[PDB]
């Protein structure tokens, strides 16, 4: 939405800020995730393993129709159970760093109901476009 | 206006890469491990076409390219690594009592034939075995009083691995490509120094095939300059830059060893043989080269009249070599598995003043300039390598016939303020024999990411 | 849109021509970065270089809202001090070959002035969502 | 679109099914092609060759304007010479398996006729925005 | 000593048929053909697909 | 996972799984014998006689 890229901030320097903070900032963190250089067999696979872990998180925001390093929101209803939390108290105090500790547990099976249907919604535009 | 950027931009970037061999289909068909280029190399195609360009002018160089030196660094590697399989001799550094090889009532005077205690594969008990070695292969022992009891030129600096037999040292040519995200510009000027700008440029993935020819003195088998004859130098002010004559037209050179040799085969050790020169099957006889006479003159004169470009009031001499170890003074190269080193005083002598001087009204139409040749076996080839080798005698005559291409000169020191400015030949670093290969090449990194202002806003 | 690609002219037929001619053939450029074979260690790491580079550049073009291989038009404000020329003189007649050379001082500082934040547009669209 | 993903069916479960249930299950076959563990020169060689085959197939729908792993529908026109059959005989009984048989000989021509023209649509995209 | 030098299996490295499992890459699968009467060439008719065999 | 009605030719005389397997077991029961000792003094004489 506009040409713009990352902040000054550093690699990790929005650790142990808020979530709001951290929900910017975020354009750091999806930059350094790749480099390259030579040492050697020790560090040819460190060559590699920048590339199969990158695309793997390439991989499930492209399944998600997210397709980027931004925020994607969806419509999976978020069930109470997770955090029994409201969004003043998630967003304004806690980190992100805290966060993981309580949604890990659950994050499985979150992409366990992000599990079952974005194909169907993909016919569903096919359908729009075709049919109507 | 505002910033828009593009991607998929036509703009390079002169860099440094690894480019990777290609070799031709039919070698192949072969078995592994005969040549390098067909054990590993991947199979080129002529789908990757030569494709011209449009307005380009680009800057190319020689002198200081990454492709000539990454080339001999692999070329180096190569070699070495073909060497690792190979038995390293070793019980052949023993005394060696080496009498007169009197071939059939009447001496030799290249050969020794030296006789010695080889361990044979059961290591308690040894045989005494001979072999007929040439003498640039023996030197005698010590200062003791003994003359008849020689050694190989090795053990005093290194242990020499015997060539494999079932290996060739045949020129397959060899196609150099960059990866993806490179690609090899070509200048297709045809009156190209080698150095500066380039106004008819192409884009190539794999560069053409170069012969991977070992020659000093002399090119063989290059590539042929298209309408003129070329004359290379970094500056040809400096008397230290090895001149690099190409020639339009290739000069025939047919060389032969004519001596009937055999192999006989030692088993040294367990399972493992050195092979050497047996008896010589016949008559002695002399090995030598052979350039045709008008055509070498005709090649002189013409050398002569763009090297009067640069020299305007002069004269042109061709003198003989520097001097020194017969490694360095000497045509160097491989008729096919043996090593000869040719000497070169009978080319080299001669001077062209300014006027030409025609073909015809010769003495006679088949007269020949002959090289006499000696022949070594021991070869101290290169440094870091593994740096010796010996090279197995093969059976039967040989012959070889190639093309000259082209000249390695050297200008001799400024004094008397001379008329002349002679020139010698040279040699003795490999890579000027492979940088008058990649002079049209360069490799070139594409950043395809630009920026450019529009009236687009988003 | 439409789903097709490329032109026939190869990998660097429009070297040469202008900045318009040159905004075509674009895809060609694009395609041709990927290929694979062996020739061993000094050939695998000419694998792996053009794999480290080439989603080096799906990193910025996915960072500034581009995300693809295509023309990409911002709203960020083109500095007069850059080129000082107008768009005719740019378009019409220059290569991208020698506008590179003129840009290629300042790229850093506008890929520079194409930092900060594309993140908090990505709030701002959240905000018309979450918050309109 | 959804915030979902994939099917439990497993990698290859629709295969044999009719182009209407291999039309679903589409996310599976897209998310099983990235995977990593170590057993030397010999694996490391089947790290390598699962990116630049996968990337590859990011090149395409990139170049196309697909842009993911989902269904993508063009307006370049279908020539009848390629199948001579009708939509209901070929969605609700052929498989993909066979239908790939009948598709392959002319998918590169297709590929051909999906070379043309991305790129001056993107300007026509960017006359829309800047003249228009 | 007549055609080669033979080394001495090591004392310590073990001669035992461990099971080995043949994996494809990422990109690639293994069938299965669950055929009882399968005579090992032409058609099998009840196909499965593993990645490590 | 068992599939559906897909019927796929299979043969084992041309299969390149069995090729490559007695490549790797060819290459690495060579890798396993390069630290042993290599003999090679025992190649002397033996005076054998009968092991009563
Ligand atoms: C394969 O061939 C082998 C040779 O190639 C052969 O080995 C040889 O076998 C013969 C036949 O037995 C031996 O010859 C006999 O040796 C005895 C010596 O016995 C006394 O000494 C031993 C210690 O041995 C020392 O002496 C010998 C001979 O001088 C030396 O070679 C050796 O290096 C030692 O220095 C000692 O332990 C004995 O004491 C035991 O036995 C007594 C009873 O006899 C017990 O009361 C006591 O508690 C203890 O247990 C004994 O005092 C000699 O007396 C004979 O005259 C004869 O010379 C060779 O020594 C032997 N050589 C080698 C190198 O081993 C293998 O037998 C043959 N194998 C097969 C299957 O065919
Ligand atoms: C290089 O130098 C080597 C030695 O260092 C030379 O080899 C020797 O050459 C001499 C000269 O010819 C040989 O000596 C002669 O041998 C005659 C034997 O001929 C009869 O026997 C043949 C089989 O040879 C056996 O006998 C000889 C002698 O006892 C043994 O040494 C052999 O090992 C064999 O057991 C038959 O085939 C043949 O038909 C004859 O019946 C003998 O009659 C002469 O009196 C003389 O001694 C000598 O045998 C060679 N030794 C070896 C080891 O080959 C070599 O020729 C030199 N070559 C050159 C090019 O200079
Ligand atoms: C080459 O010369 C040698 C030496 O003269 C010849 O051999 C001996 O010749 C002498 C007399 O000339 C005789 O006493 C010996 O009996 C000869 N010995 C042998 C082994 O022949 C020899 O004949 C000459 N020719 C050749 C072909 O070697
Ligand atoms: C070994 O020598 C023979 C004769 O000395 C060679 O035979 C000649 O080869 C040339 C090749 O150009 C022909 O022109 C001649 O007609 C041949 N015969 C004669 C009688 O000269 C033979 O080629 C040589 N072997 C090798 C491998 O070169």
């Amino acid at each position: 939405a506009v040409g713009i890229g990352a902040v000054f901030l550093g690699f990790l320097g929005a650790a142990g800020s808020t979530m709001g903070a951290a929900s910017m900032t975020l354009t750091v963190q999806a930059r350094n995730l790749l480099s390259g250089t030579v040492w050697g067999i020790k560090q040819l696979q460190a060559r590699v393993l920048a590339v199969e872990r990158y695309l793997r998180d390439q991989q499930l925001l492209g399944i998600w129709g997210c397709s980027g390093k931004l925020i994607c929101c969806t419509n999976v209803p978020w069930n109470s159970s997770w955090s029994n939390r409201n969004l003043s108290e998630i967003w304004d105090n806690m980190t992100w760093l805290q966060w993981d500790k309580e949604i890990s547990n659950y994050t499985q099976i979150i992409y366990g109901l992000l599990e079952e249907s974005q194909n169907q919604q993909e016919k569903n535009e096919q359908d729009l476009l075709a049919l109507d | 206006l505002w910033v828009t950027v593009y991607y998929g931009v036509p703009v390079w970037k002169e860099a440094k890469t690894t480019l990777f061999c290609a070799s031709d289909a039919r070698a192949y068909e072969k078995e592994v491990h005969n040549v390098w280029a067909t054990h590993a190399c991947v199979p080129t195609d002529p789908s990757p076409q030569e494709l011209v360009l449009g307005n380009v002018t680009e800057n190319f160089n020689m002198w200081k390219n990454d492709m000539v030196d990454q080339m001999h660094e692999d070329i180096i590697s190569l070699w070495d690594q073909s060497l690792k399989p190979c038995v390293k001799l070793t019980p052949l550094c023993v005394t060696l009592i080496c009498s007169n090889a009197t071939v059939k009532n009447g001496t030799v005077e290249e050969m020794k034939n030296c006789s010695f205690n080889t361990t044979t594969e059961i290591r308690d008990k040894e045989k005494k075995e001979y072999a007929l070695f040439y003498k640039p292969d023996i030197v005698p022992l010590s200062e003791t009083n003994n003359t008849s009891e020689y050694r190989l030129i090795n053990c005093n600096t290194s242990a020499c691995t015997q060539a494999c037999p079932k290996v060739t040292f045949e020129p397959i040519p060899i196609h150099y490509c960059a990866p993806a995200g490179y690609a090899i510009l070509k200048c297709n000027d045809e009156t190209f120094n080698g150095t500066g700008p380039c106004s008819n440029v192409s884009t190539v993935q794999c560069t053409h095939g170069i012969r991977p020819v070992v020659s000093t003195q002399l090119l063989l088998n290059g590539s042929l300059a298209e309408k003129e004859i070329v004359i290379r130098s970094e500056n040809l002010t400096n008397n230290a830059k090895i001149i690099i004559v190409h020639l339009h037209t290739p000069v025939e050179i047919v060389c032969t060893r004519p001596n009937n040799n055999t192999r006989k085969s030692v088993r040294i050790g367990p399972g493992q043989t050195f092979y050497a020169t047996g008896d010589i099957i016949g008559d002695i006889k002399q090995a030598h080269c052979n350039i045709s006479e008008e055509k070498w003159n005709d090649t002189l004169q013409k050398v002569g009249i763009e090297l009067q470009k640069h020299f305007p009031n002069k004269t042109i001499k061709y003198n003989q070599s520097a001097g020194g170890d017969m490694e360095i003074t000497t045509h160097s190269f491989n008729c096919g598995g043996e090593f000869f080193y040719c000497n070169t005083s009978n080319l080299f002598n001669g001077t062209y003043n300014g006027t030409y001087i025609s073909t015809n009204s010769s003495a006679n139409s088949t007269s020949t300039i002959t090289l006499q040749c000696r022949i070594k076996q021991i070869i101290n080839m290169w440094q870091g390598v593994g740096r010796c080798m010996y090279a197995p005698p093969i059976a039967g005559n040989i012959t070889c016939r190639s093309n000259i291409t082209g000249l390695l000169l050297t200008r001799d020191g400024g004094t008397n303020s001379n008329e002349t400015e002679t020139f010698r030949p040279a040699g003795g670093d490999m890579r000027d024999n492979w940088r008058s290969e990649l002079y049209k090449y360069k490799v070139v990194k594409i950043e395809p990411l630009g920026v450019a202002p529009t009236r687009c806003k988003r």
